[PDB]
């Protein structure tokens, strides 16, 4: 903490920022209560919404952290970092 | 009036309700109203289902799933008072407390086992994965250690005596 | 006759006319709007008395209004002729208890008409519930009583304003017409030297532009306003000529883009205003603009004429060239002069009838759209009143009023007093008129008009200061919306026995006396010199015969609560006010016991509530008993009572109801039986009486503390009865239903000792913080075992099962008897919301004795946290032995500028200790035995009205000639104060003390209520810090000017601390939870999540916000 | 450019001809000529 | 046996201002916190009070103890 | 040209092209901090933003369509016209004409919204936060007190220090274990208050 740089943010920049694309406004399916794929609250994107736990029922223990299931993308971590992470929507 | 209805249905509520459960919600809405009209009364739950030819758990199921979100940022009741987004309390919160009270259960828990010898403590640990989040079954554990899949079942039933004494339970029982 | 209980008035002058009803205002108007058999006969015989009255009901006229539908065919009409009310199916307890709105069925009689088939077709229709008020002013809905408050508003009508610009250097005059409904209208005068017109603000225009439009042409304009230049000048300067060109000039400027057309622009103009329903001008609109502008009898109910146009212009320029009396336009000479929106005349009350006629009104709307758009789609001979009209709107309209609205407020049933004063008040806030923000000063403050009409005294404290009050106490509703008052007749220096109501615009013609004016033996005046009021509140003098008007009783001004305070005319006005809103909280006591002293109206005022049950025969009573008392008219009717007892109010409070017949005792119509909370054989009973000393003690009542004996805590003569009600739900998720069972997992033996088989705390039984009212219990959830708890499961062969523990648990810091439990069952024939199961309620109930902390308070704003109990000894004694309940600072009554609590204090020792004067042959003695109350017992109680009290003189006299209590001796001084022995020294105080009998009050706001901790308890979720309140164990707010100071001492770690460590962060919390309960010293604090939440806001504000070091990018 | 964007859209229609029966017959022939074309 | 016991003017004519007192004070009181919590560690660098103590004490209490005695000093780097 | 020149030179010494004026992709707040959280009675909670990122996602979707198959200048114009109001309404609702309602009761918030005012971020949960640790009850006056003194009732004093009193608890042994202690102070038994 020495000095809070702020400016114009390019199209680049927010790329850079996003870790994935939303291209539905889908949020939860109406019966599982979960997130849907790649809309908003999508975990292939923002994260895992349960500590470590992917979304397609695949790896789903502390032990194995930090790696990608293939099956539904989710990248298993602390359910914090939803709170971090940050997509973008192309126009 | 087909695209206005379909894209009404598949974008007008915040939670997305599949085009068969909107045409079911909107038939079985308006079919009430229309009892309601002739009855004057609200129709009990059979009636409704035997209205719909369905059963009272569809109607249960359908009558919970159409509804709609009410905002956080709304007047909480009084004139400013912050919004209903700032009355609710959330679960991932990690309450000190049981961090704490966890924290010392590891504690306690590692040095009744160090009380016990070095190779029972250590066949328990895996066994239950007191090292690493997965434990290792009885043949799982027969292989870094050396023991035959029945001889480490015997030292862990023999841990599991062991650490059933009164003498290292005082402690842990109260942790539940 | 038995009306009241004996109490001795002080009373000197006799009042011709009685209290009305102090609950007319809500009944009346809702009887008016359901046009039942109540308001009708109140119509008839007001017509055979003479008396004007609407006699066209609410809702037949709102049916009325509606025109039958007409499509563009115009081959079909449905008439709405008759409306018909049936008895509601659930009672009113019942109604209480299972939560259902407490209203009946609606039908009307739909007639189908069509010319093509030249048929007509009648049918009844339902058009939905209707939530009914019980005969006490109260909307029961969904358990819960609602009361709806009037709402002042601006009445609809023409408002000139006259004012005076700097620049300008000259006067500036407008005009406004405010519709019922429509779009507003302004006319400026003078503005820059010409008159122009506001159309909704639109643009700038001139009037001759809009004169021309009409079909009045120049020729005839100019002749009738040839003799006023400003207008002439306005003429000559505009160009235009023409009706059509002055018509598509407006509709070009009201709505450019397109090009302008003739019969559009007419017919725009013919909506806007010609229009009967966008401009439906309300029938006191019209009313009053008819008196306004002196029109002599226009059209009764309708929009806006073009005359009248023309007429408040010619009247807006009469006012401008400074005449002040000139012709009315089609009608009589008139004064032309400016009008104070804030004169109490142009403010209107929306009685609860007229605003829920409103929202009918709107839901009605809605539906005629819905009919005439189903018109449009449907064909014909398969159109049925039954099919066509959707109840929907009107259903969803009531029903979205009564909840969530400003108007219907939570009853608050601190005591009856608390009721009577939230169903008179006027509520200036609410919709379409003036909210919080738009307030002045101008509308705050009081008028000269607000007197019998508005009490001036009493009203919240709080920022909305004068904008809610309390109807006056004789306040009466003109059937427009104005308020009335009552006024004696007087002829020729001889005041009447005949009376007239007055409004706010008629009180200012006659010239209005003053009721405290004496009046000699005949019923002529005895002093040609009398106090009068006239036209703008001045209170100038006029001796001898020329009043017409006095005020008929001295409480007019006012309300009951501020009437209720004896020796209100010693007190200053704040802190009547002051006393006034305190007194609204008195929580009701375990034994109530009438004031020593008080008004003589608190009888009404109890009676009127609908708190106490009185009878409806007049017979004997036959079987009298706690829970219900029977009754036996001599006609042959039985009829039995059933007293509540012990049932939660709105506040938490008990609702005990006591009886006071005998067995055999008889009984006549309106007579009482049973007393209410705070009340006392038909008497208002707010508190208790206690003997007060004033001395400052040992600084235990140092800036307005209160010290009383611990004798209050031993005999429970402060103690209440507080009921709370806390309920679970057995609701099904999606893994499964919640079971309400006594195997709650996860739990101890013992703590289960008092549950019943299903799982229901028992009844009687005592809990405390933390104690399991119900036991629930979790369907499940998936459970994946830690290793720890892998490990300890292993050891201690526990079985750790899915279902988990969620039962309800007493909130922390509680105590109490369970009353009552209360089980609904979905299985049942109970009906329940979806989803939940089961319901369980459990009343749990203590009994909060007065203790340190608690407020206290007088009836004269006196209040004070109780600071200290001394035992009975320590209490300074009097001569007698007896101890003083309470000790009072002396230096509050100075500077609160309220001596009248020290009259009260010797007038209650005068109460207590009875008193004889017979042959006294003094001046006041003369004046109590005229009165009647010269031989007073001891222990009776005393009446002073709130402007006709004691004089000094009498309490004087009164305390020479007090009775001797005991050997003999009076142990007050003829001063009023007496010999103190200090309990503690146990010598004599070095002078006499000031001791007597006052009236407190325990409020509502106790200690046990406000006291709250938090060690650490929930969090918020959007950001971490904790949450507010206290059901949720929330800390408080270290607000910014906290910051402030903590920086002003240069204390830097401690805000460190306070802002990073103690909430904000989520690392940090844990870390020192650990390390405080390790021991070990504190960790180093991070950096705060809010900080956190904002840096990735404005990233989502396309501000690459970013966190940089000195030396490149930094280490966070 | 103005405030409640359905009112610019409204007049954005503006004034159209609207179509008589042979007026959108022929459109419709020389919309299926320009489809075969 | 009150916060007011070591009276403030000897403290801050040790100490020649009062901040300076604060976050002095503060670390000394961090040391001896540290200290007392070692539970068998028995670090060379660390030192325990220097005055006398009681069973149970609050480390700050000792710290302002030690600096009205005066034998504790400070230096700034 | 003051003005002028004043923008204009400050966009020319910075490094940043002017070319962020236009977006080109819209950055979407991580969905914790605008929660769907659920809540009991099958019921929900929403903030806004998720309104109004359905709505820009809607609408692009929707030109993207629009794009796709060959379409009027008239209808795609309308669309994009559509895209900018959601984008503005979603930055900034209210800053132009009439706010998106949303539901109809009320101004639907925005992002600038939440960073602005008596409720924004900036001067309600950044300056002045709600503290752990703290109490709050109704004062009475004690003479006996000297200058530095103050009275704690029995409870507030009890919540306030419930680590110092587990910490002591179990350093006395009047407690077996961490949770022991939790249990005795919840309970209040007088050794507790010792
Ligand atoms: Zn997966």
């Amino acid at each position: 903490f020495d000095e809070l740089r702020i400016g114009l943010a390019t199209a680049d920049d927010i790329r850079q920022w996003s870790h994935g694309e939303v291209k539905k406004p889908e949020t939860i399916n109406y019966r599982t209560l979960k997130p849907e794929k790649d809309g908003l609250f999508c975990e292939k994107i923002f994260g895992p919404t349960r500590d470590w736990e992917c979304y397609c029922g695949k790896y789903k223990r502390v032990r194995f952290k930090g790696i990608i299931c293939e099956r539904c993308g989710v990248e298993v971590t602390r359910a914090k970092v939803r709170r971090e992470r940050m997509g973008h929507i192309e126009l | 009036r087909q695209a206005i209805t379909r894209a009404m249905a598949d974008q007008a509520r915040t939670i997305r309700i599949p085009v068969h459960m909107v045409e079911v919600i909107n038939k079985l809405a308006r079919v009430q109203r229309q009892m309601l009209q002739d009855l004057g009364r609200e129709p009990t739950p059979e009636e409704l289902a035997k209205e719909l030819d369905m059963t009272p758990e569809k109607v249960i199921e359908v009558q919970k799933y159409g509804r709609e979100p009410i905002s956080l940022h709304t007047p909480l009741g009084e004139d400013g008072d912050s919004e209903f987004g700032d009355l609710i309390e959330d679960s991932e919160a990690v309450v000190p407390a049981d961090a704490v009270s966890f924290t010392l259960l590891q504690e306690q828990l590692h040095s009744v086992l160090d009380t016990l010898s070095e190779r029972e403590a250590g066949v328990v640990s895996m066994r239950f994965g007191l090292t690493d989040g997965q434990p290792k079954t009885l043949d799982e554990i027969g292989k870094v250690y050396g023991v035959t899949r029945e001889r480490i079942r015997q030292i862990e039933s023999k841990t599991m005596s062991k650490l059933r004494h009164p003498s290292r339970s005082q402690v842990l029982r109260d942790y539940l | 006759a038995s009306t009241a209980p004996l109490r001795i008035s002080f009373a000197k002058i006799k009042e011709p006319l009685e209290v009305p009803n102090l609950l007319a205002l809500q009944t009346e108007s809702f009887d008016w709007l359901l046009g039942n058999d109540a308001w009708k006969a109140r119509v008839e015989s007001a017509l055979e008395s003479g008396q004007d009255v609407p006699t066209k009901s609410g809702l037949e006229e709102i049916f009325e209004e509606i025109s039958p539908i007409e499509d563009f065919s115009g081959s079909m009409s449905l008439t709405f002729r008759d409306h018909r009310f049936e008895p509601p199916k659930n009672s009113i307890d019942e109604c209480k208890d299972r939560d259902f709105t407490y209203a009946a069925p609606l039908f009307v009689t739909a007639e189908f008409t069509n010319n093509e088939t030249g048929e007509i077709k009648s049918q009844t229709v339902f058009m939905g519930d209707f939530p009914l008020m019980t005969n006490k002013g109260t909307f029961v809905i969904n358990g819960t009583e609602r009361v709806v408050v009037s709402q002042l508003v601006r009445s609809p009508g023409v408002y000139f304003d006259s004012s005076i610009d700097k620049t300008s250097d000259k006067d500036i005059f407008s005009a406004k017409i405010i519709p019922s409904r429509g779009a507003w209208l302004e006319m400026e005068i003078d503005k820059r030297d010409m008159v122009g017109v506001r159309i909704d603000r639109k643009r700038k225009q001139s009037v001759t532009v809009l004169l021309k439009a009409l079909g009045w042409t120049t020729e005839q304009i100019l002749e009738e306003f040839g003799e006023y230049e400003s207008m002439r000048a306005t003429l000559e300067k505009d160009h235009t000529q023409g009706q059509d060109d002055a018509l598509l000039d407006i509709y070009r400027k009201l709505r450019p883009g397109e090009p302008p057309t003739r019969e559009a622009a007419q017919t725009l103009l013919e909506n806007l205003y010609f229009n009967p329903k966008r401009y439906d001008l309300a029938k006191v609109g019209r009313y009053k603009v008819n008196k306004k502008l002196g029109a002599d009898e226009p059209l009764d109910a309708g929009v806006l004429t073009t005359d009248d146009v023309i007429a408040t212009i010619k009247y807006l320029v009469k006012l401008h060239a400074g005449e002040t009396e000139t012709v009315g336009e089609s009608g009589r000479e008139i004064v032309v002069e400016t009008d104070d929106i804030d004169h109490f005349g142009n403010r209107r009350i929306r009685n609860v009838g007229e605003l829920i006629q409103n929202q009918v009104r709107t839901g009605l709307a809605r539906m005629e759209r819905v009919v005439r758009e189903r018109m449009t789609t449907q064909d014909v001979e398969a159109i049925t009143p039954q099919t066509l009209i959707n109840i929907r709107p009107v259903v969803a309209s009531i029903k979205e009023f009564f909840g969530t609205s400003q108007l219907s407020q939570f009853m608050d049933q601190n005591n009856p007093l608390s009721g009577l004063t939230h169903k008179r008040r006027l509520n200036a806030l609410g919709p379409g008129g003036l909210s919080r923000e738009r307030a002045g000063f101008e509308v705050r403050d009081v008028h000269p008009s607000h007197y019998g009409r508005m009490c001036p005294i009493e009203t919240p404290e709080g920022p909305n200061i004068g904008l809610i009050g309390s109807l006056a106490s004789y306040g009466r509703i003109n059937p427009f919306g104005f308020i009335e008052t009552p006024y004696r007749k007087v002829v020729e220096g001889q005041v009447t026995d005949d009376v007239d109501y007055l409004t706010a615009d008629e009180e200012d013609r006659f010239v209005i006396a003053q009721a405290n004016a004496a009046l000699g033996d005949d019923m002529r005046f005895a002093e040609a010199r009398v106090l009068v009021r006239r036209r703008g509140g001045e209170v100038d003098y006029v001796p001898g015969d020329d009043v017409d008007y006095m005020d008929v009783s001295p409480r007019q001004m006012v309300s009951v609560a501020t009437a209720m305070i004896p020796f209100l005319e010693h007190d200053d006005a704040n802190r009547a006010l002051m006393g006034a809103n305190m007194m609204r909280q008195a929580v009701p006591l375990i034994k109530s016991e009438s004031p020593l002293v008080g008004t003589g109206m608190e009888y009404r005022s109890a009676a009127d509530a609908g708190d106490v049950v009185k009878a409806e025969k007049a017979g004997v009573v036959q079987e009298v008993s706690a829970d219900y008392i029977t009754t036996t008219n001599d006609d042959g009717t039985y009829i039995t009572y059933r007293l509540a007892k012990f049932s939660r109010s709105n506040q938490g409070t008990s609702v005990n109801q006591k009886v006071i017949v005998a067995e055999g005792d008889r009984i006549i119509e309106g007579q009482v039986l049973a007393d209410g909370p705070a009340t006392e054989n038909g008497e208002m009973a707010l508190g208790k009486n206690l003997l007060v000393a004033f001395m400052p003690w040992e600084g235990h009542n140092y800036e307005d503390a209160i010290i009383l004996s611990q004798r209050l805590v031993q005999d429970d003569v402060l103690s209440s009865i507080h009921i709370e009600e806390h309920e679970v739900d057995a609701r099904d998720t999606k893994l499964g239903p919640e079971e309400i069972t006594r195997d709650i997992p996860n739990v101890s033996e013992e703590v289960l000792a008092d549950l019943d088989e299903r799982g229901i705390i028992r009844i009687g039984a005592e809990v405390v913080a933390g104690d399991i009212l119900v036991g629930k219990v979790t369907p499940k959830g998936e459970t994946e075992l830690t290793p720890e708890e892998r490990l300890l499961r292993a050891i201690f062969g526990e079985k750790a099962r899915e279902v988990r523990d969620t039962s309800l648990k007493v909130p922390h810091g509680e105590i109490g008897k369970v009353i009552g439990v209360r089980v609904f069952d979905r299985e049942e024939g109970d009906e329940l919301p979806p989803g939940v199961n089961q319901l369980v309620r459990v009343y749990v109930a203590q009994k909060r004795k007065i203790t340190d902390g608690d407020k206290l308070a007088g009836r004269h704003g006196n209040k004070g946290v109780i600071s200290k109990i001394n035992p009975i000894e320590d209490m300074p004694f009097l001569e007698d032995g007896t101890p003083v309940d309470i000790i009072l600072n002396p230096l509050a009554v100075p500077s609160r500028m309220n001596p009248g609590q020290v009259l009260e204090i010797h007038l209650g020792w005068l109460a207590s200790r009875g008193w004889d004067v017979s042959g006294l042959a003094e001046e006041w003695a003369q004046r109590l035995q005229v009165i009647g109350a010269d031989k007073v017992e001891p222990g009776t109680n005393v009446a002073t009205p709130v402007f006709d009290g004691a004089r000094e003189d009498e309490l004087a006299g009164l305390l020479q000639h007090t009775i001797p209590n005991r050997d003999g001796e009076r142990m007050v001084l003829p001063s009023g104060k007496a010999r103190l022995f200090d309990g503690r020294s146990g010598e004599p105080f070095p002078e006499p003390i000031s001791v007597g009998y006052m009236y407190i009050l325990k409020l509502h706001h106790l200690v046990d209520d406000k006291l709250h901790a938090r060690s650490t308890g929930p969090y918020s979720m959007i950001t971490q810090q904790p949450l507010g309140g206290k059901a949720q164990f929330g800390g408080q707010r270290f607000g910014e000017m906290e910051v402030w100071a903590l920086e002003a001492y240069g204390a830097a770690y401690a805000l460190q601390e306070l802002l990073t460590i103690k909430s904000d962060d989520v690392t940090g919390r844990v870390k020192v939870y650990e390390a405080i309960v390790k021991g070990e010293n504190i960790p180093e604090p991070g950096i705060p999540e809010s900080f956190k939440v904002l840096i990735k806001e404005m990233q989502s504000l396309c501000l690459n916000v970013e966190v940089l070091s000195s030396d490149g990018m930094s280490i966070e | 450019a103005t405030a409640d964007p359905v009112k610019d859209y409204l007049k954005q229609i503006g004034k159209v001809p609207l179509l008589n029966a042979e007026q959108e017959v022929e459109l419709a022939k020389r919309i299926e000529a320009g489809l075969f074309a | 046996e009150g916060i007011i016991n070591p009276p403030i003017d000897e403290l801050l004519e040790a100490t020649d201002s009062k901040y300076s007192l604060v976050i002095y004070a503060a670390k000394r009181a961090r040391q001896i916190n540290a200290y007392y919590s070692q539970l068998g560690e028995g670090l060379l660098e660390y030192v325990g009070p220097l005055v006398d103590t009681h069973v149970h004490e609050k480390p700050l209490s000792i710290a302002l103890r030690e600096i009205n005695a005066g034998l504790l000093t400070s230096e700034a780097i | 040209a003051l003005k002028r020149l004043k923008v204009v030179s400050a966009f020319l010494q910075t490094s940043n092209s002017p070319k962020g004026m236009v977006l080109d992709c819209v950055p979407v707040i991580p969905p914790d901090l605008r929660p769907m959280v659920q809540l009991d009675g099958g019921r929900f909670a929403t903030s806004d933003l998720n309104d109004l990122y359905r709505r820009v996602i809607n609408r692009n979707n929707r030109l993207k369509r629009l794009l796709d198959l060959g379409a009027p200048e008239i209808i795609v114009n309308n669309e994009k016209r559509m895209l900018q109001e959601a984008v503005d309404a979603l930055f900034d609702n209210g800053r132009r004409g009439r706010p998106v309602t949303g539901p109809g009761n009320r101004p639907l918030k925005s992002l600038s919204d939440m960073l602005k005012g008596k409720q924004g971020r900036f001067r309600q949960n950044l300056l002045g936060k709600r503290v752990d640790y703290s109490a709050r009850s109704v004062i009475v006056v004690g003479p006996q007190l000297k200058l530095h003194q103050c009275g704690l009732p029995k409870a507030m004093a009890l919540e306030l220090f419930k680590p110092f009193v587990m910490k002591r608890l179990v350093d006395l042994n009047h407690a077996q274990n961490i949770k022991s202690a939790k249990r005795m102070v919840e309970r209040g038994r007088t050794v507790v208050y010792d």
